[PDB]
RNA sequence: AGCUAAAUAUUGGCGAGAGACCGAUAGCGAACAAGUAGAGUGAUCGAAAGAUGAAAAGAACUUUGAAAAGAGAGUUAAAUAGUACGUGAAAUUGCUGAAAGGGAAGCAUUGGAAAUCAGUCUUACCUGGGUGAGAUCAGUAGUCUCUCGAGACUAUGCA
RNA sequence: UUUCAAUGGCCCGUCUUGAAACACGGACCAAGGAGUCUAGCAUCUAUGCGAGUGUUUGGGUGAUGAAAACCCAUCCGCGAA
RNA sequence: AGAGCAUAGCUGUUGGGACCCGAAAGAUGGUGAGAACCAUCUAGUAGCUGGUUC
RNA sequence: UUGAGAAGCUCAGACGAGUAGGCAGGCGUGGAGGUUUGUGACGAAGCCUUGGGCGUGAGCCUGGGUCGAACAGCCUCUAGUGCAGAUCUUGGUGGAAGUAGCUCUAGCGAAACCACAGCCUGGGGAACGGGCCAGG
RNA sequence: AAACUUUCAGCAACGGAUCUCUUGGCUCUCGCAUCGAUGAAGAACGCAGCGAAAUGCGAUACGUAAUGUGAAUU
């Protein structure tokens, strides 16, 4: 059984390898570590035991190679408890008599899965800035649609225009602090 | 079209573009003679066919303010979020401009740049987890009336939020086109004056709360001696923000024959308004006086400011 | 699955049958869905179009439109309505093609030869 | 076990720089007479062997984390038990829709990644 | 369309084409190179000079088998020639910019060649693409301050 | 002296269905005009050449020019899609900016200068009290699904 | 990355011959471009069965794709007696 | 007191155009006017030449 | 003590030129079966880039820009599967050169050739020279 | 200095690679048997739409009649 399927799974297919440069991972939802390892494949373990999270709740999944053929009733789950040092000792008390090693993965998962849950409660407080994705099509329609419109403003026609005219209109005092003589005099002859 | 040869489909285009440049041409060669010897008709087409822009072809709404002073849009104002300004007690604008968190040197070297062009503002590094509204009812509390925040990511400023206090409206721009003084061809010194301001094109409605948000930024009673003038623009929904230094001087085109000369001071960016929101910035439980909607944009002819 | 050796799966050949059709299958191959009314009152689901049905536009940038159907373009593919246009660059109005499977007929132009057909395909006229 | 390369340069494939036909991907030469192949002096090094980098710190990242491949929020949360051991890097082809996802999830499981910025802008 | 240069903002600056030019590309070149930077009405005068014999191009760069000319002492060269294909086509672009700023409402006693580019066509002998931006002098402003 | 179906063959002809085939310098010479244009007295020889866009909406109008065209505009989600039309590499060319210049040169090693870039942040952890909260806590009542108790919930209380 | 300073540093491929040298090929760039398919024979390895072994000339059969897969009557090849 | 048969892969080897390319054969059938020219047999060839891809 | 991909983990010592030739392990490309409850108009593939990183290397990942419809990792199968050369094929484009030409000119306008630079005296034994060494 | 030369970068040309596409080719398999003196294959000349360097047709000249489909051709 089990040493068949880790000669078949193990090295020849599994879907749920990732291959990597240093060490391939399995993309299953039971293993412990996450990495593909004869002691971390739940196939190829019969007795396999880890910790997974639900809607912010652990569990303590277990399964036995008495159940290997009926897979809906193939893992059982007992919920762990929310103190820490008490899901140390249901973890202990759940897997009792199992090898330490399997042990030793439930409680490295607990941990992790523990950090996990409290980081995700302080994101939650915190308060941190929205992602907004950058899209291609609206850039480059508001890119070039800015460049007509910065053309058709005119704006150091406009800024003129609208400096002459404030001038005419005599917005400052009697004589203005911006012009000079041969400026103000002009302007006096003209819009008078 | 009907032609899937490569070659046989472009001689006839180029057959075809021939022979519509010739009759466009006799067209117009023979416009002219009889133009020529009728000038009433050159001035019945000139005065009959003139030429189409965006402008001319925008989509009509019915918010643009009228030229005609009206009591309903006076009397809104004479209370409004802003009426310390424009009123008779003439409240002095001071602004706090500040960044997000953990700003490099490429905001700062534009923020001294807008620090420049805004007299009387002050500028604090955003420290720790302060936010937006608690940096506002902190502020309201210091004598600050306008607050200016500097999103940037990645050394590039992109986004600017701008909070009236204590309870104001809250404007929020995407930034553009950031160029400084030095990346500006022919730039000049800025002094210490108070700039003149120059606001153009904002007719419709919601032009107006935007452009009463912008000048409000700046002291009442400008320095004319310093010959400074600080515009903003719309043209198309976009804000353009330039800063000049100018004289005047005789211009033998303009017909008045005076026209002034301009040399920029910098800085100088557009801006798009994205949001508009009343009360305090928060873009989670905000209330939402305008969203732009980017599938609206897409009509080159229809405009909001 | 189609089991038929006489229809050919062939993506080279339903290509070509459709883009080198003659007019009298064209025919066919611009039909439109009867609006739910028409679908409960002639038992037929869907209609070849013909000039002056009158159809609604279910989807482009021209949903919602309504208008009697003008001209049925079959070298094109293409249906034109009655006021769904574009204006162009000298004031003209280009009308603007809309595919026959993107409108639904909301009234149909009967005559003998459409009521015919309707009884044809098992419908109560 | 602290980060060391043995080399820092790439091994340019001789030649290459003189002709724009020959790119510069290293191949290895078999002229007799050359003087590259002969191992002269002041010619380029070839790759050896003893160049390799220590197996302990191979594929590791300047501040010691490997850079694993991420597509998808599945593949974040795969790095739940090597968090202090590998970084994601989400592929360049997920859309901006997904890397918002991943980089909510990667924070949360206190994963670092490399190229979380992209495609995105912020809002606070 | 768009130029070789980040100049011709619509404000201050116009623009003039030619492409497929039936004219030389490497006379074309060299006429490009002597009256850029001129004012418009200096670069007109000059023109009309080369059509006079009056003044001389110098050829610069592709300067083999031209003869040297008193002429080019002003310019610091030797080698010069009279093309007169490549200064009339530069001359009908210039009268084109110049219509086009008077059309912009720019000042007309102020502007100068900013940018002038030559480009090869595609071989149909060897055509010419050629681009002309003038623009205003741009003036300091006074700080009095 | 003679006839004779079937099982058999089949690069042609009339059709049909396929493919671990080629993907426009490939696959027929020919994805388009193709045994065509063209070459030769003739027998014969024989190419190159595919792609705008969803829609021509193929750029009205004003203006310069003898014209070709240009420039203001205008259409489009995009003209960094304008029929010389998807994408647009290299060789090569022009302009602009910076730097280096005296002949084996490029190149290799090491640093300087200038320009530019990368990531690494204190924030959490532990502990104490107060205030409220809720369940995986009730000297607690019910339902559902599995195998007494295991998960999921529903009320009620917060010691 | 560009450049500078100090040190070093020849143009590759082929052929030649003792290595050379020399003589050949190379203006540049892109694309294309050379141990392939098949029939025998022998070796080694793997696999199935084993004094046996080999279904596919052919027949049966395949309801959904049917040129596949599945089944095998009589011979026959090699091996052995 | 039999050890073979079948399949697959590898390697070597012998044939087929047989790693690619490079000299004209010769013959058959035509065209034009001895000689010339055209098309197929025909991938008839180079004891060699040049090249032969991480 | 958890360190059983037993094809894993671990400890120790020695060694390291290399033509012909031999033997292993890998990288990349087109297509096929399976798989990733895979990536993609919120932008696939390609291309550009003095952005960053990984591998001794073949190569691979990634940021930005451009772009607009498809594409990839892993296990296996398959082959018209990887170029700097062939006085290689096709196409494109250079210097010669605005030269030869049809004083200065006006228009039109080539081709051969091209590994690459280019001041001399001596020596570098196989020419050493132009290319090295020592000098002017 | 300037020029020229050289290098690097930006923009603009030139060029048409790459990618994606495909009413085409190629290969295999399957069914079928049908030219002509009642004028064939092929060639030429016309016709009318055209873009023909394409197609259809034959002075009844994109064909006419008949059977249809049923409102277009573009």
């Amino acid at each position: 059984q089990d040493e068949v399927i880790w000669q078949v799974v193990g090295h020849e297919f599994c879907s749920y390898r990732i291959k990597g440069e240093a060490q391939n991972f399995c993309r299953n939802e039971y293993n412990v570590t996450g990495l593909c390892n004869r002691q971390s494949c739940p196939l190829a373990n019969s007795r396999y035991a880890t910790v997974r999270e639900d809607n912010g709740k652990l569990y303590l999944y277990m399964k036995t190679i008495e159940r290997a053929h009926f897979p809906s009733k193939l893992w059982q789950r007992i919920k762990l408890s929310k103190n820490y040092a008490k899901a140390l000792e249901q973890i202990d008390q759940q897997l009792l008599y199992w090898p330490g090693r399997q042990i030793h993965r439930c409680k490295q998962r607990l941990t992790r899965l523990t950090q996990y849950l409290l980081k995700a409660r302080r994101l939650a407080l915190k308060h941190q800035p929205a992602l907004i994705p950058i899209k291609p099509k609206q850039a480059h329609r508001e890119a070039s649609r800015e460049r007509k419109a910065l053309i058709a403003a005119k704006l150091e026609k406009n800024i003129e225009k609208e400096l002459v005219k404030r001038l005419k209109s005599g917005v400052y005092g009697d004589q203005p602090l911006n012009v000079n003589e041969e400026i103000w005099n002009k302007v006096l002859a003209a819009r008078e | 079209g009907k032609i899937k040869n490569k070659i046989v489909r472009q001689q006839q285009y180029m057959k075809a573009l021939h022979q519509k440049n010739k009759d466009k041409l006799e067209r117009r060669k023979e416009r002219a003679k009889e133009e020529e010897k009728d000038p009433e008709k050159k001035r019945l087409r000139l005065s009959e066919n003139i030429p189409a822009t965006i402008e001319s072809k925008r989509v009509y709404d019915e918010t643009i303010i009228e030229d005609k002073p009206d009591e309903e849009l006076q009397a809104e104002l004479k209370d409004d979020e802003f009426s310390a300004y424009f009123s008779e007690e003439r409240k002095v604008p001071k602004l706090l401009v500040t960044t997000s968190k953990r700003a490099s040197r490429k905001c700062y070297d534009f923020a001294s740049e807008l620090l420049d062009c805004f007299p009387n503002a002050e500028f604090r590094k955003r420290t720790g987890d302060i936010e937006v509204h608690e940096i506002a009812e902190a502020a309201a509390k210091r004598g600050y009336t306008d607050l200016l925040v500097l999103n940037e990511d990645r050394k590039k400023t992109n986004a600017l939020t701008l909070v009236h206090l204590p309870n104001g409206p809250s404007f929020y721009f995407t930034l553009s086109n950031l160029q400084t003084a030095k990346e500006i061809s022919n730039h000049g010194r800025s002094t210490g004056h108070i700039p003149e301001l120059i606001i153009n094109n904002f007719s419709t409605r919601l032009g107006m709360t935007v452009a009463r948000a912008f000048q409000s930024l700046f002291i009442q009673t400008p320095q004319i001696q310093g010959r400074q003038v600080v515009t903003i623009h719309c043209q198309r929904d976009f804000l353009f923000f330039r800063r000049h230094r100018y004289a005047f001087r005789e211009k033998s085109n303009m017909p008045d024959g005076i026209g002034t000369g301009l040399q920029e001071l910098g800085p100088r960016f557009t801006m798009r308004l994205r949001m508009v929101q009343k009360g305090v910035w928060d873009r989670k439980e905000g209330e939402v006086f305008f969203e732009s909607n980017a599938g609206e944009e897409s009509d080159r002819r229809k405009f909001w400011l | 699955m189609k089991f038929s050796r006489d229809v050919t799966s062939s993506r080279r050949k339903q290509r070509k049958a459709h883009f080198g059709a003659p007019s009298s299958v064209r025919r066919v191959l611009m039909s439109a869905p009867l609006s739910k009314e028409l679908r409960e009152q002639y038992k037929i689901r869907s209609l070849p179009v013909r000039r002056d049905d009158q159809i609604t536009v279910i989807r482009g940038s021209n949903k919602g439109r309504e208008g009697k159907i003008t001209s049925v373009y079959r070298k094109k593919f293409l249906l034109l309505i009655e006021r769904v246009t574009r204006e162009k660059a000298n004031g003209a109005s280009a009308p603007v093609g809309i595919d026959a499977s993107k409108v639904v007929i909301t009234k149909l132009h009967l005559d003998k030869d459409r009521k015919d057909l309707i009884v044809r395909k098992g419908g109560k006229v | 076990v602290n980060i060391i390369k043995k080399r820092t340069k790439p091994f340019k494939r001789h030649q290459s720089d003189r002709f724009k036909r020959v790119g510069e991907s290293w191949r290895k030469p078999r002229g007799i007479d050359s003087c590259v192949r002969r191992r002269f002096r002041g010619t380029i090094s070839m790759p050896k062997i003893g160049y390799g980098n220590n197996k302990k710190t191979r594929y590791c990242m300047p501040n010691g984390l490997k850079a694993f491949l991420v597509r998808n929020v599945s593949d974040v949360e795969l790095l739940l038990m090597h968090n202090k051991t590998y970084a994601a890097e989400i592929a360049g082809n997920v859309s901006a829709r997904k890397r918002v996802e991943i980089v909510e999830k990667a924070r949360a499981l206190g994963v670092k990644v490399t190229n979380a910025g992209a495609k995105v802008r912020s809002q606070e | 369309v768009r130029y070789s240069a980040s100049p011709a903002l619509e404000t201050k600056c116009a623009k003039a084409r030619g492409a497929y030019l039936r004219t030389h590309f490497k006379n074309s070149r060299e006429v490009a190179f002597t009256i850029n930077g001129m004012s418009l009405k200096k670069a007109f005068i000059f023109l009309d000079n080369v059509k006079e014999h009056k003044q001389a191009v110098p050829f610069r760069r592709f300067n083999g088998g031209v003869g040297r000319t008193a002429q080019g002492k002003e310019f610091g060269v030797t080698q010069a020639r009279w093309p007169v294909k490549s200064v009339k086509f530069f001359y009908d672009l210039l009268k084109n910019a110049e219509a086009n700023a008077e059309a912009k409402g720019l000042d007309m006693d102020k502007l100068i060649i900013k940018h002038v580019q030559v480009n090869a066509a595609p071989k149909q002998s060897s055509p010419s693409h050629i681009e002309i931006i003038v623009a205003e002098e741009e003036e300091a402003v006074p700080k009095a301050n």
